[PDB]
């Protein structure tokens, strides 16, 4: 679309309010609403001034410009009044250039750097988020202690709860519609997503009980796919709220059951041909192997962006169907990087399984793309594939086991993100500080399991 | 002192092959479909006690192993030569005894 | 024809002990003390051992005992395992005797 | 003690009632109380006639009465009744003939001892049972057409860490805790004191592995019939002391799932003219007679299982993968062997320990079955084979996996326990019928776990 198209759409749909939306460093979507009559031709050329001091990690004077993107005009399906959602970029007031800490500006810089390197023209992302549907969640903390309570009908622990078909633990994958009580909610989510520009492939119940559901969305270019992931999170949250449920994208909400993950499919295209298709292992090319090697080498530094929460590392544990070995294979379930089998060379891609849904889409995608580009530029070989049985069987590098370790690796390993000006040093420092605050909070607070273990000793 | 394999060397008591330094015998409890043991003719407690004087016979052990593997025809299929020592590995003979396991597709090294 | 150990002998590419016919290496630790021994003369498979090069076979175990004394595992227990052909799982396609120890070793094979 | 000693004891303690106690087929202790003035010289010569038709397996088509014949050597003052009561154990004898009733367990044990003396193998048999029990604050169970339920509650229970009303033993972690953690120190001390007051000899008492109050009081060995009487006194003491402390004591084998069960390790020793026949120069200091005893126990072990594991819950703890051994082999070091050889300082105390029997077993019947199996093994010279010493270089048999299998084996292999008239065919048939009634009741009722598996399918 364009500015004129948005102006015509305002009259066509009788729009009353225009919502300007943007994403902070944490990944949350912020929005400011303005009346429809306040949108003019000069609005798309000058933007709206706003203060980013209250936004975490964006802190003498913090007056910044909200520049709307007319190509992202989407009618809000949930607001009572007719509202048009326009995604916006954060720009500096004077130079009118992308803010260094703006995730969308960083993603656009990464795409521009990819185009400038001459390696490829476009990058394609295929993330597959997962979410949990709950009826009631209660958490709190104080000097007296802390607690968390998760309750929903589909939970296997409600077999005898006063108020009988519900999924068992680790057995909610593809159940009957009576047991899978999340069919109408998923269908409504798919319809709302299609109303908002998303293309939905399939939706199904996930392995974990207590209402884990997955809605599959078609791939797109990196920045558009990150915007689509933001819209996906928004619609999931709101449609869950409208049905009396609550939706969370937390990686490991409960122990003893499968966690939520975000497998990302990556591909590179130049002049309309797939650069990851060749005659190497699993139908890949030399550039695909270089991309895999670059991802593997900087994977621990990636974890600070693709796994920014401490629950993401309670998911990334040996066992429990969460890959931790940083190898690539087409059949090995333990490999973090997987090469899916496809019918045509045009759809050959590389799948990374360690990222979590709580990750910032822009930052995670930019980090993965920059790692792959560094691997291609430096010609980093991924090594031999982990698809061989050596004498029926520990030097394989492992994904970062804690948020502190990932943040330290990100602090030490910075060049692959600083190449091309995609990630400035100040933005990385601010992100590290923001994540370290949460790490300190989670580390300093006593755990109930600590009481179960070390109260009588 | 001596072991039962010393008596078998003396021939006072299933010999597969005989030589001045190396002899091959069938296992009383075959742990593999083709389990053939190999011992030196000179009494040595452990491989830790091997000196350069008898190191000539140690190569003869492997040569006899290859000859027996070819004779049984298990050379193409594959075989494993095991020579355990000391407390680990269940050393209960306290004499040099090379194991020749073959026929069935064998498992991994060690137990893990 | 030639294997990785062939280039390792030429030093064209973690040596523990080097001899005229025997070289010792430390590459994926399966045991706390996992050290390999190979013949300097290339032998594709142990069945193809010729009497001309049969003398280094004893020096293999001699070096193994020397290493076990050096490694301090001779007081615990160790195995000298040679894998051959497909059933054994010959991966380097060259004679390679394993000196493994440092922890209680299991049975000869896993059932 | 004789009848005169009992009369003097009655006069000295101002005893007002005399309690005549006996054990039924199921193992429960049945008692009938009479006034002290009804006890005289002719009482010990003629006994008291009673109707045993109401007893479980003592029914007869002729409805004949039976005689309660007191044993003067078993006189002991009851420590729980408000009035002074003297407990006298009694044997059930047929009228006129004054011979032991065929279905009376105590008469069966006496017959087994007489057969052991008559065979000439040994003069005395010593038993070393080590019963375990659970202490529960509240137990609620029920069954009906609408369903069934069982609920166990105790302060020591690990599940009460959040129950409103904080040192508790963890699951499988109640073995030798600090005095604050285990709340049964005073209860166990009182049990030991009152057991010693009742003629028992106590070695040690301690908390056992399972949570929710599992305790063991060790008692010294004795001859077979006297040891069975001591086991009955042990059960009575445990039950009454638990009742007087506001607790509930159960000798059920596997009251809880996921926690250690209750077992009764029995120690065997044959003595002739003061020397221990089980001491020799064979494996673990054993003799040839001891090896023959082990072989006889192993051969008939399934037949013994009907008497040493009378309940369906007895095989909930005999499932492989727990502390209770299941393999039919003997060893001095291997934990998986059902028959163990304890290490002792002197040959005079060398014994054979069997570990499959449960505390729910009838003491007289279980001891008689084990002794008869050992005697059959000795007479037929059944070599057990080789010890289960795990070397790194003929499938091992196993105990019955269900009560039905053990009952069938007892029905088939009943000749070893019919030698010398220790058991008569009617006794085995009645015992099998009573156990099959319980087996049918357990098998024909729906299980709550079945609803967790076969409700949505
Ligand atoms: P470990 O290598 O210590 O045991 C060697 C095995 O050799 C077998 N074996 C012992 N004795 C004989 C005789 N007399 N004949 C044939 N095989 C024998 C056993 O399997 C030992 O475990
Ligand atoms: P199989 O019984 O042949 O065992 C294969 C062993 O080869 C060792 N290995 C392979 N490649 C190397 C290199 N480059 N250096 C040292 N050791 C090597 C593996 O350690 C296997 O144990």
């Amino acid at each position: 679309m364009s500015a004129e198209h948005v102006l015509t759409m305002l009259n066509e749909h009788e729009v009353k309010f225009v919502d300007l939306r943007f994403t902070d460093t944490k990944g949350k979507e912020q929005h400011v609403t303005i009346p429809a009559h306040q949108v003019n031709a000069e609005f798309f050329e000058e933007g709206k001034m706003f203060d980013g001091s209250s936004i975490g990690g964006w802190k003498n004077e913090s007056d910044m410009v909200l520049m709307p993107d007319a190509s992202t005009a989407v009618i809000d399906p949930f607001f009572a009044d007719s509202t048009l959602i326009i995604r916006c970029d954060i720009l500096e007031p004077g130079t009118l250039q992308g803010y260094d800490r703006d995730p969308r500006s960083i993603a656009k810089r990464a795409e521009d750097y990819l185009r400038s390197t001459g390696i490829a023209d476009t990058v394609l992302f295929g993330p597959e988020p997962e979410f949990f549907l709950f009826d009631d969640i209660r958490f709190g903390s104080s000097i007296s202690g802390s607690h968390v309570a998760i309750d929903d009908i589909e939970g296997a622990w409600n077999s005898s709860t006063q108020y009988g078909h519900r999924p068992a633990v680790k057995g909610g994958y593809f159940p009957v519609p009576p047991v899978d009580s999340a069919q109408d909610i998923r269908s409504e989510m798919c319809l709302v997503m299609e109303q908002m520009g998303l293309v939905v492939e399939a939706h199904h119940h996930e392995v974990a009980t207590a209402g884990q559901n997955e809605v599959a969305t078609r791939f797109n270019t990196m920045t558009k796919k990150a915007d689509e992931i933001q819209i996906y999170k928004y619609v999931v949250h709101n449609v869950a709220h409208r049905f009396g449920k609550t939706a969370t994208f937390m990686p490991k909400p409960m122990f003893g059951d499968n966690g939520s993950g975000m497998h990302c499919h990556m591909s590179l295209s130049k002049n309309g041909v797939n650069l990851f298709a060749g005659d190497k292992y699993a139908g890949l090319s030399e550039q695909a192997l270089y991309y895999i090697g670059g991802v593997i080498k900087h994977a621990k530094a990636i974890n600070a962006l693709a796994n920014p929460t401490t629950n993401s590392y309670k998911r990334l544990v040996p066992g429990y169907e969460a890959p931790v070995m940083l190898a690539y294979s087409a059949r090995n379930r333990s490999a973090s990087i997987r090469i899916p089998v496809v019918s045509s060379p045009k759809a050959r891609r590389i799948e990374v399984r360690f990222p979590d849904p709580a990750a910032n889409p822009y930052l995670c995608f930019a980090a993965l793309l920059m790692a792959g580009l560094d691997g291609i530029k430096n010609k980093i070989h991924p090594g031999e594939a982990m698809d061989k049985n050596l004498y029926d069987l520990k030097e394989i590098p492992q994904v970062a086991g804690s948020l502190e370790e990932a943040l330290n690796e990100l602090d030490l390993d910075r060049e692959f993100l600083k190449a091309g000006g995609v990630f400035t040093d100040e933005a990385i420092d601010a992100y590290i500080a923001l994540r370290r605050e949460e790490d300190d909070r989670v580390r300093m607070t006593p755990h109930p399991v600590e009481f179960e273990l070390y109260y009588s000793v | 002192e001596e072991t039962i394999f010393s008596k078998i060397i003396r021939r006072e008591i299933d010999i597969v092959y005989q030589d001045d330094l190396v002899t091959a015998f069938r296992d009383i409890s075959p742990q593999a479909p083709t389990h053939i043991l190999i011992i030196p003719n000179i009494l040595i407690p452990t491989v830790n006690d091997v000196s350069a004087e008898h190191e000539q016979a140690l190569g003869r052990m492997i040569t006899v192993a290859a000859k027996i593997a070819e004779q049984e025809g298990i050379a193409e299929d594959g075989y494993r030569l095991i020579m355990n020592t000391n407390r680990h590995g269940g050393q209960e003979v306290y004499h040099i005894n090379m194991h020749l396991l073959g026929g069935r597709p064998l498992g991994p090294m060690l137990a893990h």
